[PDB]
Parts: C-alpha cells; sequence; structure tokens
RNA sequence: UUCAAAUGAGAACUUUGAAGACUGAAGUGGGGAAAGGUUCCACGUCAACAGCAGUUGGACGUGGGUUAGUCGAUCCUAAGA
C-alpha cells in the first residue's frame, strides 16, 4: 500500500496554475444554446439592456392570463354561458336524461 | 451531419422540394466536380428536403467541406 | 457533548395494535423518538443498515427487541440550526434479550 | 449598393449570363455564411441584383 | 444531478434492463459528464457502471 | 448634470528632428 | 398515423413552423400593440381537425 | 523566487527567442531586400518556418528534465493598421483571396502575403520553458532596393507618420528599460524625474510613455502594457483569460478619456527587486488626424456579408486558446483526438499546424507540406465541434482605429452604462466600459465608429521586451543589474527612419529621460544592462 | 412504502445508492392498426398548469432528429362507384 501511494503522485501543471480556481471564460447564453445555434427569440435584440427590457415587458403582459390560470398563450378554451342539457328539464314519470 | 463526413464520406445538403435523386447527383457533380456513389433523400418535418450524398472513394468529402467553407 | 451508548429498544409494546401496512414506518418513527428522548437531540439520523434491520421481515415483521448504538456527535455545518445530532446504528448480536444500557469507550 | 438596370442594359447576352452566374455563386456563399451569422444584410442586395439581371434579360 | 439519461443509456449499452445496472453513487460528477454511449462504455470498462446478476429462481425443490 | 458638466468640459478642451538607423539592411 | 399522406405531412410542417412565441424585437417597435401570439397552437389543447 | 535554475530557464528561452527573431529577419531580408533567393516567401510560410525553427531549437534543451516546454506566443506578422493576431495558416491563402475579392487595396499586403516597400512589419514571438516565458516583438521597415549602389542599401529612409511611430516606440522602449533598471539603483534616479529616495512607480512609467508619445505625435494603442511576469502567468492571452492578481500599468480608451479630461490593473505599485517584467508598447501614428480623436480597436470577422464597406478586411484568426475550466465530451472521434492533442499544449495559444505529427519538418519537402495540409483539413473538422461547445476560443485579429471626439460627444446613447454586448462569446470584452465618465459602452463605441464617416485606421509600430531585475546574488558581478532576455542592439536593431519631431529639451520629464539615457550609457558609474545574445546556427 | 447521500433558498413527491413490495407472459413486458402530430431526444428552465407539493414533467424557451430496387403505397380486381 505504501508503494502504491508513493506511486500515485499528484503533480500540478500549468492548467492547474491558470484555470485551477476560475470558471466560465464564455458568456453563458440565456437559452443554453451552442455557439452556432440559432436563437429564434433573442437574435434580433443585440444588447442585454434591451433584452431585459423586452423580458420585463413580456412578464408584465403575461399577468392577466396567469390570473385566469391559462396553460399558456395557446390555451383558449371557451365555456358557454348556459348549458341546454343542464337547463332543458321537465321530468315526467318515465325516461330521464341522467341517473 | 458533420459526423457522416468522417463516418462514410457523406455530405449533407438541403435541396429543392422539386428535385429527385438524378437532379441532385447531377447538381453536386456540376457544382463541386466530384463523383457521387449514391444519394439518399428524406423530407424533414419542417417541410424541406435533405439529401445524404455519398461520394466515391476517389474523392474526399472532407476536402469538399473545407472548400465550401463550413467545416 | 460527544457520547456513545448501546441500548435495547422494545418495539413490541410500541407497535402493539398498529395496522399492518404501517408497522415498519412506525418503528422508524419510534426509534427516532427513542433517540431524541435519550439524547436530547431533535436531529436524529438512522443508518441504512439499521433501516434494513427494521425492514428485514417485510412491512409487518418488525422484531420485538432491537439492540441499538446511539452516538451523540457534533454537527460540523454552520448553517445547521443545531450544534449536536444523534446517529443510530444497529448492533447485530446473538440475541437482543437480557441486555442492559452500556457506555461505549470511543477510541 | 448592387447593380443598376441602366448599366446592365448596355451589355450583351453573354455578359449578363456570366454576371447572373457570378451573382448566384455569391448568393450561395452568403447562404453558407448565414448559418453562423443570422443578420447578413448583403443577401438582400444580391437577391435584388439577380432579379434585376433577369428582368433586363427578359426585356 | 439528474442521471436518468445515463441510467437509460447504460441499460441499453450493457443490454440488460434498467433494473440491472448499478451506477456508482460516489462518481456522480463523472457519470453526469457522460452524454454518449461511448462514454457509457468507458464507464462500464472502468467499473463506475456495473451489471448486476440475475435474481435466482432455483429448481431444487421442483 | 454630471454628464452635462463632463460633456461641456470635453468640448471646451477639444475646441532638425530625429534619425534612427542607417543606410543598410540589418 | 405513421403512414400518412404527403398533403397531411405538408400541413403538419406548416403548423410546426407556425408554432412559436413572438420575437422579442417586435415588442420594441414604435406604436407596437402586438403583445403575445394570440393564435398559438398546442397539440394537447386545440386539435387541427386535419 | 529567482534562483539559478529559474534564471537559466529564462535565459534559455530568451536565447531561443533572439535566435528565432534573427532567423525571421534574415529570411525577410533575403526575400525582399537582398533578393538573392529565387522565390519570395509569404507571411504564412515565414510564420510556419519560424515555428518549426523554434521547435527544432527547443528540442535540444531540458529534454526529459522539464514537464512542459514549447512555443508560448505563436509567430505573428502584423502590417501597418493590423496591430495583432495575424498568424494565418498555410491552408487559408486561397480563402483569403476569395474572401477579399472586390475589396480595396489597403490590406493588400496581408491579403496576398507578399510584403511591399514602405510596410511596417511587426514580428512577435515567444518561448516558454517550464512556465517561464520570454517574449520579443520588433517593428521593421520594408524598403525598395537601390540599383546603383554596389552594396544592397535602401534608396532612402522612411519618412512621415510611420517614422514618427517607429521612433516613438523605440525611444519609449529604451527609456522604460532604463527606468526599470534604475529600480535596482534607487540613488541614480534623476531629481527631475522623481524622488531620489523614491523608487519606480506606474505613474512615472505612464507619464514617461505619454510624454514620449505626445512629443512624437502618436497615441498609445490600448493593447500596450508594462507588467510583471510569473510562472505560467505571462499575459500570453491577457484580454481573454482573467488573472487573479495584476501588477502593472496598461493604457486604454478610459485612460485616453481621463487624460483629455485632466484583477483590475492600477498604476499604484512600486517595482521590487528579483522580478521579471514584460514591456509591450504599440504606438499609432496620428499624422492624418486633423482633430482630436480617440484610438480604439476593431475586430476582424470572416463574414463578407455583414457590410458593403470596400475598405473592410475579411479574415479568420489562426490562433486558439483552450479553456480548461470547461468540459464537454465530443461526438466526433476526430474532435476527441484533436482535443487530446490540444490538452498537451498547455495554457498558451496554439496553431492548428503545431498539433500535426509532421510538424516540425526535418527535411522541408513538398510531400511533407502536403501531408501537413492533409492533417490540417481533419484538424479543421475537429476544431469546428471543439469551438461550437466553447472548449476553445479564438484570439481576435485587431485593427487600430481613430474616432474623433466631436462625433462621440454629439452622439446619443439611450441606455448609457446599462448597455453591453449580449451576443459576445467572450466574457471579458462583452461587458466593457471604454468610456466610464461619458457612460459609453463597447457596443455603442462600435456603433459610433461604424457611423462616423471620418473614422480612419492608424499605422502601428510595436516594440516588446522581457527583462529581469537580478539582485546581488542573482547577478554575476555581485551587484544588482538588469538582464534583457529579449531585444537589444543586436536583434532589435532599428531601421533607417527620419522624423521631423523630437523631444523638447525644455521639459522636466524630457530632461529626466535624457539623464536616464546618459546614466545608462555610463558603463562605469551608471546602470548595468546585460543583453542576451542569439546563439549560432551554422 | 422506508433510510442515507447529492442538488437546491426550500425535498413525503427530483437523482443515485440502500431496502420492502407489486404487475406474474390472457402483464403494469415487447411491437403495431385507427387516431394524434413533434408529444420523440438534448440543452436551458418554473410566472401559469400538473384539484398537496415540486429543484420534476407529455409544462415553458431554443434546437436536433425520420436515409429503401428488396418494407409499404404505387399495380390488380371484390361489393360497389
Ligand atoms: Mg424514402
Ligand atoms: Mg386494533
Ligand atoms: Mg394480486
Ligand atoms: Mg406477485
Ligand atoms: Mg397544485
Ligand atoms: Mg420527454
Ligand atoms: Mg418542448
Amino acid at each position: 500500500q505504501n508503494r502504491a501511494a508513493r506511486k500515485n503522485r499528484y503533480v500540478e501543471r500549468g492548467s492547474d496554475v491558470v484555470f485551477g480556481d476560475q470558471d466560465a471564460l464564455t458568456a453563458s447564453t440565456e437559452n443554453g444554446v451552442k455557439l452556432r445555434q440559432t436563437d429564434r427569440l433573442l437574435d434580433g435584440v443585440a444588447d442585454g439592456s434591451m433584452r431585459s427590457k423586452a423580458d420585463r415587458m413580456a412578464k408584465m403582459e403575461r399577468r392577466e392570463r396567469n390570473r385566469h390560470a391559462k396553460q399558456g398563450e395557446s390555451d383558449r378554451h371557451n365555456a358557454v354561458s348556459l348549458s341546454k342539457h343542464l337547463f332543458s328539464g321537465k321530468r315526467g314519470v318515465g325516461k330521464t336524461d341522467f341517473r | 451531419a458533420m459526423k457522416k463526413v468522417e463516418d462514410g464520406n457523406i455530405l449533407v445538403f438541403q435541396v429543392s422540394m422539386k428535385a429527385n435523386k438524378y437532379q441532385i447527383k447531377k447538381a453536386v457533380k456540376e457544382l463541386y466536380e466530384v463523383d457521387v456513389l449514391k444519394v439518399n433523400t428524406l423530407v424533414r418535418p419542417n417541410g424541406t428536403k435533405k439529401a445524404y450524398v455519398r461520394l466515391t472513394a476517389d474523392y474526399d468529402a472532407l476536402d469538399i467541406a473545407n472548400r465550401i467553407g463550413y467545416i | 457533548d460527544v457520547v456513545t451508548r448501546e441500548y435495547t429498544i422494545n418495539l413490541h409494546k410500541r407497535l402493539h395494535g398498529v395496522s399492518f401496512k404501517k408497522r415498519a414506518p412506525r418503528a422508524v418513527k419510534e426509534i427516532k423518538k427513542f433517540a431524541k428522548l435519550h439524547m436530547g437531540t431533535d436531529d436524529v439520523r438512522l443508518a441504512p443498515e439499521l433501516n434494513q434491520a427494521i425492514w428485514k421481515r417485510g412491512v409487518k415483521g418488525v422484531e420485538y427487541r432491537l439492540r441499538l448504538r446511539i452516538s451523540r456527535k457534533r454537527n460540523e455545518e454552520e448553517d445547521a440550526k443545531n450544534p449536536l445530532f444523534s446517529y443510530v446504528e444497529p448492533v447485530l448480536v446473538a440475541s437482543a434479550k437480557g441486555l442492559q444500557t452500556v457506555v461505549v469507550e470511543e477510541d | 449598393a448592387g447593380v443598376k438596370a441602366y448599366e446592365l442594359r448596355t451589355k450583351s447576352k453573354e455578359q449578363l449570363a456570366s454576371q447572373l452566374v457570378d451573382l448566384k455563386k455569391e448568393l450561395a456563399e452568403l447562404k453558407v455564411q448565414k448559418l453562423s451569422r443570422p443578420s447578413l444584410p448583403k443577401i438582400k442586395t444580391v437577391r435584388k441584383s439577380i432579379a434585376c439581371v433577369l428582368t433586363v434579360i427578359n426585356e | 444531478a439528474n442521471l436518468r439519461t445515463q441510467k437509460r443509456l447504460a441499460a441499453s449499452v450493457v443490454g440488460v434492463g434498467k433494473r440491472k445496472v448499478w451506477l456508482d453513487p460516489n462518481e456522480t460528477s463523472e457519470i453526469a459528464q457522460a452524454n454518449s454511449r461511448n462514454a457509457i462504455r468507458k464507464l462500464v470498462k472502468n467499473g463506475t457502471i456495473v451489471k448486476k446478476a440475475v435474481t435466482v429462481h432455483s429448481k431444487s425443490r421442483t | 448634470s454630471s454628464l452635462t458638466l463632463v460633456k461641456e468640459a470635453l468640448w471646451s478642451v477639444i475646441d532638425q528632428g530625429t534619425t534612427l538607423g542607417g543606410p543598410f539592411f540589418p | 398515423a405513421a403512414q400518412k399522406s404527403f398533403r397531411i405531412k405538408q400541413k403538419m410542417a406548416k403548423a410546426k413552423k407556425q408554432n412559436r412565441p413572438l420575437p422579442q424585437w417586435i415588442r420594441l417597435r414604435t406604436n407596437n400593440t402586438i403583445r403575445y401570439n394570440a393564435k398559438r397552437r398546442n397539440w394537447r389543447r386545440t386539435k387541427m381537425n386535419i | 523566487i529567482l534562483q539559478e535554475s529559474v534564471l537559466n530557464k529564462y535565459r534559455t528561452a530568451g536565447q531561443i527567442a533572439q535566435t528565432a527573431l534573427k532567423y525571421v529577419t534574415s529570411l525577410i531580408n533575403d526575400s525582399y531586400h537582398s533578393k538573392t533567393t529565387q522565390r519570395q516567401l509569404t507571411v504564412p510560410e515565414l510564420c510556419l518556418l519560424t515555428d518549426s525553427f523554434i521547435l527544432t531549437r527547443l528540442e535540444q534543451y531540458y529534454k526529459n528534465k522539464v514537464n512542459e516546454r514549447g512555443i508560448a506566443i505563436p509567430t505573428t506578422i502584423d502590417i501597418d493598421q493590423i496591430s495583432g493576431g495575424w498568424c494565418p495558416e498555410i491552408d487559408d491563402t486561397q480563402n483569403l483571396l476569395n474572401w477579399n475579392k472586390g475589396k480595396d487595396s489597403t490590406f493588400a499586403s496581408s491579403v496576398t502575403g507578399t510584403l511591399r516597400p514602405g510596410d511596417l512589419v511587426k514580428i512577435t514571438l515567444g518561448v516558454h520553458i517550464d512556465g517561464y516565458t520570454s517574449e520579443v516583438s520588433h517593428t521593421m521597415v520594408i524598403y525598395p532596393v537601390d540599383e546603383t549602389k554596389p552594396i544592397l542599401q535602401p534608396t532612402g529612409p522612411l519618412l512621415g507618420g510611420k517614422a514618427d511611430a517607429v521612433a516613438a516606440a523605440h525611444i519609449a522602449m529604451e527609456t522604460v528599460v532604463a527606468l526599470l533598471a534604475c529600480a535596482l539603483t534607487p540613488e541614480k534616479l534623476p531629481a527631475s524625474l522623481g524622488g531620489t529616495s523614491s523608487g519606480i512607480t506606474g505613474q512615472l512609467i505612464r507619464t514617461i510613455v505619454d510624454t514620449i508619445a505626445r512629443s512624437y505625435n502618436c497615441g498609445v494603442v490600448p493593447g500596450s502594457r508594462v507588467r510583471r511576469i510569473r510562472r505560467f502567468l505571462a499575459g500570453q492571452n491577457e484580454g481573454i483569460v482573467a488573472e487573479r492578481e495584476y501588477k502593472g500599468v496598461v493604457w486604454t480608451e478610459s485612460h485616453q478619456e481621463a487624460d483629455l479630461l485632466s484583477a483590475i490593473p492600477s498604476d499604484d505599485f512600486v517595482v521590487q527587486s528579483g522580478e521579471v517584467y514584460l514591456i509591450d508598447l504599440k504606438m499609432a501614428s496620428l499624422e492624418h488626424c486633423t482633430k482630436k480623436g480617440l484610438v480604439t480597436l476593431e475586430t476582424v470577422d470572416s463574414y463578407t456579408g455583414k457590410s458593403h464597406k470596400a475598405g473592410e478586411l475579411i479574415a479568420r484568426p489562426g490562433a486558439y486558446v483552450r479553456d480548461f475550466a470547461q468540459t464537454h465530451i465530443l461526438k466526433l472521434k476526430t474532435s476527441r483526438q484533436l482535443l487530446t492533442k490540444i490538452d498537451k499544449q498547455g495554457v498558451y495559444p496554439f496553431k492548428l499546424s503545431h498539433l500535426s505529427s509532421n510538424f516540425p519538418f526535418v527535411h522541408e519537402n513538398e510531400e511533407e507540406l502536403q501531408s501537413l495540409k492533409k492533417d490540417l483539413k481533419s484538424f479543421r473538422l475537429g476544431m469546428s465541434e471543439i469551438s461550437n461547445n466553447y472548449l476553445c476560443v479564438e484570439s481576435p485579429i485587431q485593427i487600430a482605429r481613430w474616432v474623433p471626439w466631436d462625433h462621440i460627444l454629439k452622439a446619443t446613447n439611450p441606455n448609457g452604462n446599462l448597455s453591453y454586448d449580449a451576443t459576445s462569446t467572450l466574457t471579458l470584452p462583452g461587458h466593457e466600459l471604454p468610456l466610464p465618465k461619458l457612460g459609453v459602452s463597447a457596443i455603442k463605441l462600435k456603433s459610433l465608429m461604424n457611423s462616423t464617416k471620418e473614422s480612419i485606421s492608424l499605422p502601428v509600430a510595436r516594440e516588446c521586451n522581457t527583462i529581469v531585475l537580478c539582485d546581488s546574488s542573482v547577478s554575476t558581478t555581485d551587484r544588482p543589474e538588469l538582464l534583457r532576455l529579449t531585444g537589444g542592439s543586436k536583434t532589435c536593431q532599428p531601421s533607417w527612419i527620419h522624423s521631423q519631431h523630437e523631444l523638447n529639451p525644455q521639459d522636466s520629464i524630457v530632461q529626466g529621460i535624457f539623464q536616464l539615457a546618459t546614466l545608462a550609457k555610463d558603463k562605469r558609474f551608471g546602470l548595468l544592462l546585460k543583453e542576451t545574445q542569439p546563439m549560432k546556427q551554422k
């Protein structure tokens, strides 16, 4: 075991000296995209100040739909005012519409 | 797509929806001065046509990629 | 204060009358309450081997008596709300009968 | 910039065909560049030049 | 970390069910780095991922 | 305004010989 | 269905390309009133009906 | 901690750098000035030959005794407006021609690769042994050949703004060398320059450099620096990789703004003994500037479709930097093998051709060059996936540009400090404030430079040396002295220039500069400079 | 259903490991037809939705992915139109 431990020696290198504690070196994208990947949402807004302004505008716009508890911008279910099958009843001595 | 360049000497192109394999092979040979072993095609779910063009062993698809400019 | 003792817990009277699907989970909770009572610690951690010993005969086959080693130790993390915690280990023995509370000499 | 129709109208059929081929090659190169750079304003003027050459030839 | 994808890839690469692959709980970062079947094969080779044996169904009483 | 003051200051502030080597190729 | 007609697949490709939120630079234009995609479609909400 | 082994490693690296600089100077002279060679060598061929020469020389030193050695700064040949990053590969000549067809002739020397008379060629190269890096950079002038003089000599000296820039760079280099050597003898500092009991300060460095530049009517390019060098931390990629600690003086557009209005570097330090210093100075000529303007930098891309400017340079950078803090397993086997080769280089910028097994060439053959290009094709295929996952980044090609102050003042920025480049891949240049007091960001400044009709490009001259402040035990003669590992009168011999500007002897700083020069020339009771000698080859 | 660790501001509900169970081959397994149309997979990621919760998701944002002379359609005719 002592021979194995003396054989396993950790030797520092230039990568350990330079990049040992640092990180990043690259602007982390907002959508997790690769370098040559298109961003449908943000490619038309070059600077981050305007990007954040647009983000705040969208977040403010979302509030009424969120209060109405929609699944998203694609949730456009419409309920009728009154249901005829619930308001079309005279129950005689015979067949009914439900049990 | 770039994996196939080294895997099977295959170039991947987006081609016209009106083009068949004969036209694709002829167009590739005219534009890049290479010989084509075979052409496979598909229609993508976005509505455009993709062509896998395998060149003969006398030509390297890597050189054609470098010449086109994407690498 | 760091300390280590070995106890016997009587799970038979504690699980007396408990529904069959809840016997082993209630044994887990009773062991936690036992360690809290004997050590004064709200933070009690059970070894997975102790969990195996509890669940060895299924959900309704918990042993009548179990021999436990309870160690009160210091909580190294600063963000923790308590400075001390208990760690409960199983003591696999020939029989859990006739055994008294003892103090384990830590070395 | 681009090309101008009155300057194109002084050239012959072979010159216009050669210019159209050169413009199509440039358009192919620009479409290659577009895969990495989404904003490329030269595509518009090259396309308009191609349309102008075709219009002059047909006239 | 979320190793669901690595678990599925390990099952497919070893050729057994997902119930039969063991991922080392201490090499979490090393397993998390593995995004390809090639890296999964490397992990299997070096022992971070292990194939479990089948549960026995003895025929002695039969 | 500080920006106005800086811009005003910038506008107010903007509004033989020697021979080395010789005839040879080193 | 897996074995679909080309007409159906063409309509499906168009629906896929239409499935997106607004680009963000639209919101910054002068006198813009388009604040969300009011015609967005989801597979589990409104069926395309062929 | 300076020691015998550390000093020997630094000296060996400096000797190899000096020999390489002599080799490239000889090749350029024999191709363009002597004209005895049948074929004129081009810039990428010269760079490749330089790198091969450096590797072949470094093969014989510290073999199996040093873990890491190689080329620290790849060979760079910058012409005129181009101020750095020009190391094109041999497989990009036709690419450059095709990319730059239909453009102007302003960058014709860089596009073709063939030098022309009247060109300022800045040659930069560096060598490291065991992390101890010695870097050299020298500006030279290309001259026409006289046909009547029996010996090959220039027809006439260089004149004008280029001569002003070369003179300013040379004199500033010598003055900074003398001032830094005065740190080991604090009693020899002139009273007019500073306190006799006081040492050397970054403020003194900055005021001397700015005085020389203003006297010669030149601007300090924002890439210039006078900093301290440690092991593996030599600023080999300074604007790219962030450093924990910095001890030096740098020049920026913010410094230009502060002068006009009169990790973070600061000129509030004192030079200490037993230290290694790097001095890189770039002077841009202001001959064609009829007003007061700002000197900044423009990055070169390979997209011809981004604009319609006929005076635009379109090129691809040839040097890459590996980011060891990022890890991502690549899909391509070619990419994985390339990354394995890249990780062997270390923390210094590298070329793709440096990773080839054929390189360096033993017997320079056409078949060997063909094998090198064949390797380069697959290297580019691997590099495409390496760069796309942010494992390696590019070192940019930069052009010095001049922007007048009136356009900047008249311009409006609705965002001010808040704006920044969100599409920039590199973190450090993406979030930048070139004008903190005016609140103008880098993206806004690029917009101003593109919108201004009178934004011109300035010719740049460069001089860069490495020095060591040897103490009494470190030095041979038992007294502290300055060891210049790279540069001097032998390798960096100035070209034949003539300028109509000069230092005005009525200024206290100018008198201090003259006294520094006299005390340096005093070899008995002055300063002691030991210049590293280039080793013989044949 | 339980235990420990990891992640996280926050874990009954996420990940790994440790246990206890269940579907029991007319399956809670492995494929297809009708129908759906991207729901498949990766990265990012929690305002709304998942009648508790949520770091998770068939959700939200950005992309990748469907390769045929031999499998089908295409051809033949049936009741019929
Ligand atoms: Mg098909
Ligand atoms: Mg009861
Ligand atoms: Mg049952
Ligand atoms: Mg059963
Ligand atoms: Mg809920
Ligand atoms: Mg899924
Ligand atoms: Mg989705």
